[PDB]
């Protein structure tokens, strides 16, 4: 019951930690976007907004974002060696005692 | 008598009764243990779980806002040239690719998260695991270090 409940506890901790990511990042987005297109994406002549503007803010925003899921990547995998050599140490540590 | 044999160990040694009071007093201090622990539990459990649903609902709230705000100036995107306005099926597109990618980005923060997390409590277990061996651990080399002294 200790083991089940303490895990419970840390997958809500986890979940609340990343819904507060996703919280600023949002926020951090929101902020881009409305600095982009009700600040420089709008029409002038016809005082419209410019779809082509905002085709490009999406495409922009879609591409660094992927650079960031890349970078996510390079450091999962460095973190994949990481984890297997700390897991071998551990094993090895356990074995010896 | 059904499950176990029915074979009586009353040969062994007089086990006292007083011992056996001692370990039904131990099962009932065991149990009510139990009972409290289950009690702290549930209350930071739900502790969290409100919490969680309160930041949620701020998450929500917020996202909802900018996408009405990104959908007010996307319909009033209107080529500069043409005048004709982001493609409807265009603008479903950059909003799943959008989506999408957040969501993405987002599973790989939980779990680079707890990945971290369970990197630090390797290195807490990989110094933890300071202790000697068997068997008398650190006042083995405590004694011997004082003789390192």
């Amino acid at each position: 019951g200790r083991i089940k409940s303490d895990q419970i506890l840390e997958t809500l901790r986890a979940i609340l930690e990343e819904t507060d990511m996703a919280i600023t990042e949002i926020r951090k987005d929101a902020f881009d976007f409305q600095r982009e297109i009700l600040v420089g994406g709008e029409n002038s002549r016809t005082g419209k907004i410019e779809a082509e503007k905002i085709i490009k803010f999406f495409e922009e925003k879609e591409r660094q974002k992927d650079a960031l899921i890349a970078k996510y990547s390079s450091k999962r995998t460095n973190l994949e060696r990481q984890i297997l050599k700390t897991n071998n140490q551990i094993q090895k540590k356990e074995e010896m005692g | 008598n059904k499950n176990d044999g029915f074979v009586d160990r009353s040969n062994e040694t007089a086990m006292n009764e007083h011992k056996y009071l001692n370990t039904l007093a131990h099962v009932h201090q065991i149990r009510l243990d139990l009972k409290q622990t289950q009690t702290r539990y549930n209350q930071m459990s739900q502790e969290l779980q409100k919490k969680l649903e309160q930041k949620q609902k701020k998450c929500n709230e917020i996202k909802y806002a900018f996408l009405e705000l990104k959908r007010e100036v996307a319909k009033k995107a209107a080529n500069s040239r043409t005048d004709k306005p982001i493609p409807e099926q265009q603008i479903n597109e950059w909003e799943k690719a959008e989506l999408q990618k957040s969501k993405e980005l987002q599973e790989l923060r939980l779990q680079i998260l707890r990945l971290r997390n369970a990197y630090v409590k390797n290195q807490k277990i990989l110094k933890k695991k300071e202790e000697l061996a068997e068997g008398l651990h650190l006042i083995d080399f405590e004694q011997l270090k004082i003789e390192n002294q």
